[PDB]
């Protein structure tokens, strides 16, 4: 792990800013994954799925 | 008060050590020592909350069976 | 030395109370996990702090408008469930981990000598959560809420000469209306910042001193600066604690509660079943194992001045139950007594559970009876246990 | 010559942490 | 056309016939009236609590 | 052919392992009567005695352990999964086989193997 | 007097929403909620639900639009001083069928139906509950008779409940083309009112699992962090001059 | 350096959840869905007289 | 201060779910906490069916 | 008075618009900004203690 | 945000109470501290006696 | 004392009196007299920022 330490943990300037990234980065994939695996549980019961969506007398 | 104390310390730096192997190290003997040391105290706290919760729904099916034409 | 030149900014006049108190501040180094329950316990009351005040500025104290304003919280604004179940969660979460922490005062007689003060500002702090706790359930104005009031206030008329002019004086009235709810959404605001001052002075006299440790014995000849050390091990407790509350709050957010303050208050109904929150059920079971209404409320107080008169019982030099093996036992059975007195405080008011109350509350006053007795004999103990 | 090294430095962090607390995709 | 959960509750009778028997049995032990306050409402809530406890893990597949 | 019964997972649970503590101690009475003496203990009879219990009190609590720990995994399983099946089951003998039989055995592939055959047998029931 | 008091416990039903990852059956929701426009509304409000509340939900933006036009909400006053009526926008609240309690229990026999907005929450079990009781109409027992102008129950306390039978078969018809027996109705009516409710579930459920998740990596973290901390502490050989 | 790598993984959970509770309680002051359903309608009106202002 | 429910209790009368009071017909209390019958106001009445509270 | 502090952010040209109705609680001075000012008017005089 | 009072300030038009900016006839400002001018909404014309906004 | 018992509202506006009306506006706004100092000088400049 030393030439990943090299390159961002030598100044506390650079790895703060790793953190802030990777808290950004991080957080938005397992938003994506957590709503994939949602989908793939909830098949046919969502709100776009209602076959008369649209088509209200 | 400051306690005069004589002693040889030795460390060794965290960088140098296995820090998590240790958790499941020798697992079976922990948890002999926990049930050895601990039985008599979870026998205490155990046994009258069981006893006592079984002895009330023993109360109340009989009861309720009285009541019963 | 000469402070001639500036060392540390630590050790600055503009940080070094703040160094001293909570950076450098020597701790016994075996300290276990149970020792991190009052920096818990801190966590929990700067969430309600946090978390109401937020709420405050949506909620209406006004009995034609408070139990709208809890929905319109919950259905309206942005974040607004969330703040509602961690605030309402919050509360349950203040109660587990302040009684772990009394318990742990408990089994390793942290109370005793020097300590007898902390103890003492601990339990006037466990006396201003219960009416904070208590006032605050009653703002949302549901069915629990209006007869949950209606009884506690009716608690003064136990006294026979002022007790209905106390009732009355409550109230603001001769019932429960929203003269009580107004006044009850003030003292919910104030009370919580003398919480803050009263945790503030208990940590203090405990720095007179130093913590116990589970040794129970001096400790100054191994301690340790409390950051990072036990910073650290109270940050592994903090984490766990927030996957604790989490999964309460997003998973089970209504267990801890009764549907019937989901019902808008209606005074001319009673609820069948009718039972404060959990975390006063143990006191709810002491208060009907009385056949009296006086001796109920004397009951209720006694609870509290044998809590206050624990530290100052004459007894044996030891402190840890892990030398004690009769105290040590004792212990396990107020615990499980503890837990059964919430449990029929959970029932209603009829057989077995009566005799049941009876023995349990007995059983918990035979602990603070007994343990002056145990101290009292056991100071024999190295006399008669010789080499 | 440093101390210009690290102002840039924690420019970036400022500036990566304000474009991550606010997050104004929308409104770049 | 005819309700999923009526046809269970009678399809399940078999798995209750033990409450069924006690309930048939007070009904009979209370036919006099005894000035009417005889009842054999607990012998009921034991047989249609077995027969709920059958009836509910079947029922919401037949439902859409 | 099933409906005889009144169950209850919680009592279902303890069921099983006050039957697995009796089966336990039958078994380990049969395994020290089997055995012959120690030479040095041929001529008094106490310290026999004692180590036929100390064998039924051992083997009662392994088999307690089993019979307690099968069925609470299994009724974990289908109690949140809510699916009723030979799956659900077929966890539960592997996790009591894994379990117990390699804490007694100390050793992992003891585990795997034990937790294997559980779930085998389980399976065709 | 003993058991009927209480009333017969419900079961337990798999409702479509339950467990951890687990969503409403939307389709459900918009049949159930016709069931209560078609049944439910002539005696019991939902006053804490606008018809904004659908759009997205069960609705469309537009079908909601016209859903609430099809209804006479009060307003006023006007310039000169008069109250007049208007149709519903999505802003407005679902209408009420009575003018108050009291008229409600006039109407009902001294007996005041309940507001439903968070019934399945007001109850023990609320959702099985509420289920239970609508499907659960039935002939007493032996030996027991209920006053005339009540009907018998065994799920509400007491057994003797002012509401009538209501969910009589092909009470409602559907846009879909389901079926509509009482248990079909009584499913989707309950999807209906557990979403009403707690409208904020499925946001609730997905910020559940994904901070459970990166919390427990961060207690992961958390107990590495401590260890590293004191394995200088911890692993250090002491030595002293006492022995006993 | 395989501590700080590992440090840093916590730090992006915790970094994380700092952010969404600032930001739950920032956007709870944000206007209400009720407040936001009332921001769009047309009213009618007449004539006056001349020199004169209405509101 | 709880309203003691109707037809319940050991007695025919009212109890009271909050602490478990038990009160008669005639309601006067028989069992539990409670020291004091149930209040009895002034009242009257005026024909046969019109009774002034 | 109340309408013209809260306007006071809309000077700054950016994000002041979006300040002064977060202040606000909504697109005026009503019921929002009175109960969010009250619960603000309970919580300074401890933070002035 | 104040409102500006109707046949008031030295234009004729709207005067501020609150700061002092001046409007005309137009609803332009033509002194104070208000940067813009009054804003014209969506109106049309009906009929002769007929306004919409 | 004085102020409270003798003086009660001389170191007020009686527009304060009148229950908020968002549609007329009072001719004379101004802030409580401890807050003129910052607001006439808010006033001088004619610019709002
Ligand atoms: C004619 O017209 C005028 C008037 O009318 C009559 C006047 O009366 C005045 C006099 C008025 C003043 C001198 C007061 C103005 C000055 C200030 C500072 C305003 C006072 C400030 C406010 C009203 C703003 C209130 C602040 C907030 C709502 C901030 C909200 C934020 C909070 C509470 C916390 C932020 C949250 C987070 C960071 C998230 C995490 C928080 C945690 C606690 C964890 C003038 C000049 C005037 O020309
Ligand atoms: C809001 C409530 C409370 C807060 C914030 C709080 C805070 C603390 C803290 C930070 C400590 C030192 C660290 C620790 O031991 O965990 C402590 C210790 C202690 N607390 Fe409290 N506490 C609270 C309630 C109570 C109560 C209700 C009691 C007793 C009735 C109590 C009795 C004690 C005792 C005896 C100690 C010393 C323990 C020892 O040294 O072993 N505390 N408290
Ligand atoms: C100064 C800080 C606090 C403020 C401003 C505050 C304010 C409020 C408000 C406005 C409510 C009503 C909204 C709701 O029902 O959720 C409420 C409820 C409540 N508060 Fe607090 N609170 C504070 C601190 C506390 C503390 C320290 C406790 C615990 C001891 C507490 C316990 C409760 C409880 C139990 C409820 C009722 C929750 C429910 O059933 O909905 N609060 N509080
Ligand atoms: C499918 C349609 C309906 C549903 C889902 C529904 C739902 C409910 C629910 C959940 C309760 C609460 C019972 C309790 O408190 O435990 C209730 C009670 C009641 N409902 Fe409805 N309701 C419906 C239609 C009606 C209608 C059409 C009427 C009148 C014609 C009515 C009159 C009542 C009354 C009088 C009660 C109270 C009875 C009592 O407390 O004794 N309901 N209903
Ligand atoms: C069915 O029955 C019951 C409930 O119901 C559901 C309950 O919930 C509880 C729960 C209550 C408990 C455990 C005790 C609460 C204790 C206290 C001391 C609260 C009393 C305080 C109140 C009401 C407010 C304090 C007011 C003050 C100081 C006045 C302010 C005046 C000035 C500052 C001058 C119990 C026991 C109960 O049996
Ligand atoms: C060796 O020493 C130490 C301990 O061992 C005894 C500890 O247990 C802890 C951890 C626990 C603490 C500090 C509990 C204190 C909590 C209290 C008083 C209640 C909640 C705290 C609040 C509201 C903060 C009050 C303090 C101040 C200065 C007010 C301003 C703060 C804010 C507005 C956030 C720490 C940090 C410590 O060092």
């Amino acid at each position: 792990f030393e030439g990943f330490y090299k390159l961002i943990m030598r100044r506390n300037s650079v790895y703060v800013t790793f953190i802030i990234a990777g808290a950004f980065f991080g957080e938005r994939a397992v938003d994506y994954g957590v709503h994939k695996l949602w989908e793939r549980n909830n098949v046919g019961k969502r709100y776009e799925d209602i076959s008369v969506l649209g088509q209200r007398p | 008060q400051p306690v005069k104390l004589k002693a040889v310390v030795y460390a060794l730096s965290p960088f140098q050590q296995k820090i998590m192997t240790g958790l499941w190290k020798d697992l079976p003997e922990k948890i002999h020592h926990k049930v050895s040391e601990n039985w008599i105290s979870a026998t205490l706290l155990v046994t009258p909350v069981v006893g006592t919760y079984w002895y009330a729904q023993y109360f109340k099916e009989q009861e309720k069976l009285e009541h019963r034409f | 030395t000469i402070r001639n030149q500036r060392f540390s900014l630590l050790k600055q006049p503009i940080s070094s109370t703040l160094n001293q108190h909570l950076v450098d501040y020597p701790t016994p180094s075996n300290l276990s996990y149970w020792w991190g329950f009052g920096s818990l316990a801190g966590i929990c009351l700067v969430i309600q702090i946090v978390t109401g005040v937020f709420l405050a500025m949506h909620y209406t104290p006004h009995v034609d408008l408070a139990f709208n304003s809890v929905e319109h919280i919950m259905r309206d604004v942005e974040g607004g469930w969330l703040l509602r179940y961690m605030h309402a969660n919050g509360a349950s979460m203040f109660f587990i981990v302040v009684y772990l922490h009394i318990f742990r005062g408990l089994y390793y007689a942290s109370y005793s000598s020097p300590r007898e003060f902390v103890w003492c500002l601990g339990v006037v702090i466990f006396l201003l959560m219960i009416v904070t706790a208590f006032i605050g359930y009653v703002l949302p104005w549901g069915q629990m809420s209006f007869w949950g009031a209606t009884v506690i206030t009716s608690l003064a008329s136990a006294i026979p000469v002022v007790g209905d002019t106390i009732v009355t004086w409550l109230w603001g009235g001769f019932s429960v209306d929203n003269a009580t709810l107004n006044r009850f959404f003030s003292l919910h605001y104030l009370l919580p910042f003398i919480l803050v001052g009263a945790s503030l002075l208990h940590l203090a006299a405990l720095h007179q001193y130093g913590s116990n440790n589970p040794l129970g014995v001096h400790s100054e000849m191994d301690k340790i600066a409390f950051y990072p050390y036990f910073y650290v091990k109270d940050l592994v407790g903090w984490v766990a604690f927030a996957i604790f509350f989490s999964i309460w709050i997003f998973y089970a957010p209504n267990v801890l509660g009764h549907p019937d303050n989901y019902i808008p208050a209606n005074p001319m109904s009673t609820p069948p079943h009718i039972v404060p929150e959990w975390y006063f059920l143990p006191i709810y079971a002491i208060l009907r194992s009385i056949p009296d209404k006086a001796g109920g409320v004397a009951a209720i107080a006694l609870v509290f001045i044998c809590l206050l008169a624990l530290p100052f019982f004459k007894s044996m030099y030891v402190r840890s139950s892990s030398f004690r093996p009769i105290y040590q036992g004792m212990f396990w059975l107020l615990l499980a007594d503890c837990l059964l007195l919430g449990w029929i405080g959970c029932q209603p008011v009829e057989a077995p559970f009566v005799t049941i109350g009876q023995i349990s509350s007995l059983v918990f006053f035979l602990f603070f009876a007994i343990t002056p007795i145990l101290g009292r004999v056991g100071r024999g103990i190295p006399n008669s246990y010789t080499d | 010559t440093i101390d210009i090294q690290a102002a840039a430095g924690w420019g970036i962090a400022a500036a990566a942490g304000a474009i991550w607390v606010v997050q104004p995709f929308g409104w770049i | 056309v005819v309700d999923p959960k009526k046809y269970l509750e009678e399809s399940c009778k078999p798995k209750c016939v033990k409450p069924l028997l006690e309930y048939q049995a007070c009904v009979k032990r209370i036919q006099g009236d005894d000035s009417g306050h005889k009842h054999c409402t607990g012998q009921y809530f034991d047989y249609w609590q077995c027969i709920d406890k059958c009836v509910a893990p079947k029922l919401f597949a037949k439902l859409k | 052919r099933y409906l005889e019964e009144e169950d209850g997972p919680l009592m279902k649970t303890i069921k099983g392992s006050i039957t697995g503590f009796g089966a336990g101690t039958i078994y380990g009475t049969i395994l020290a009567t089997w055995k012959d003496v120690p030479r040095v203990e041929r001529n008094v009879a106490l310290p026999g005695l004692i180590r036929t219990l100390k064998m039924m009190g051992t083997h009662g609590l392994t088999f307690a352990a089993i019979g307690g720990v099968y069925i609470g995994v299994e009724q974990l399983v289908q109690n949140f999964r809510s699916k009723r099946d030979f799956y659900n089951g077929a966890i539960g003998g592997f996790v009591a086989g894994a379990s117990v039989l390699g804490y007694r055995a100390r050793s992992i592939p003891t585990a795997i193997a034990a937790g294997a055959t559980l779930a085998v047998t389980s399976a065709l029931i | 007097a003993d058991e009927a008091e209480h009333g017969l416990e419900c079961p337990n039903y798999p409702w479509p929403h339950e467990g951890i990852l687990s969503s409403y059956d939307h389709a459900s929701i918009r049949r159930g909620h016709q069931v209560y426009q078609q049944v439910c509304a002539s005696c019991h409000s939902m006053s804490l639900i606008s018809y904004r509340d659908l759009v997205g939900v069960a609705y469309t933006e537009e079908e909601a639009k016209a859903m609430a036009a099809e209804i006479e909400v009060v307003d006023g006053p006007n310039d000169e001083g008069e109250m007049f009526t208007r149709p519903g926008k999505l802003s407005d609240r679902l209408p009420e069928p009575y003018s108050n309690e009291s008229a409600a229990r006039f109407a009902n026999g001294g007996a005041y139906p309940p507001d439903l907005s968070l019934v399945t929450k007001a109850r023990h079990n609320g959702q099985n509950y509420v289920f239970a009781l609508l499907t659960g109409y039935r002939d007493p027992p032996a030996g027991i008779s209920i006053r005339e102008g009540l009907h018998y129950n065994p799920y509400f306390p007491g057994g003797a409940i002012a509401m009538p039978k209501m969910l009589n078969d092909e009470a409602v018809e559907y846009e879909d083309g389901t079926p509509a027996t009482e248990a079909q109705m009584g499913k989707d009516v309950v999807s209906f009112l557990s979403w009403a409710a707690e409208p904020e579930m499925e946001e609730r459920k997905l910020m559940g699992f994904k901070w459970i998740f990166l919390l427990s990596l961060a207690l992961l973290q958390a107990a590495y962090y401590r260890r590293l901390k004191w394995s200088v502490l911890k692993s250090r050989k002491l030595v002293l001059d006492v022995v006993n | 350096a395989f501590a700080y790598f590992v440090l840093s993984g916590g730090r992006f959970v915790y970094a994380s959840v700092l952010r969404l509770l600032v930001l739950k309680l920032i956007v709870s002051m944000s206007a209400s869905k009720d407040v936001l359903a009332l921001a769009s309608l047309e009213v009618d009106l007449g004539s006056i007289e001349p020199g004169t202002t209405v509101t | 201060g709880c309203i003691p429910l109707p037809n319940a209790g050991d007695y025919g009368g009212w109890f009271c779910p909050c602490h478990g009071s038990h009160y008669d017909i005639s309601g006067r209390i028989r069992k539990g906490p409670a020291p004091y019958n149930l209040e009895v106001p002034t009242y009257s009445f005026l024909e046969e069916n019109k009774l002034l509270i």
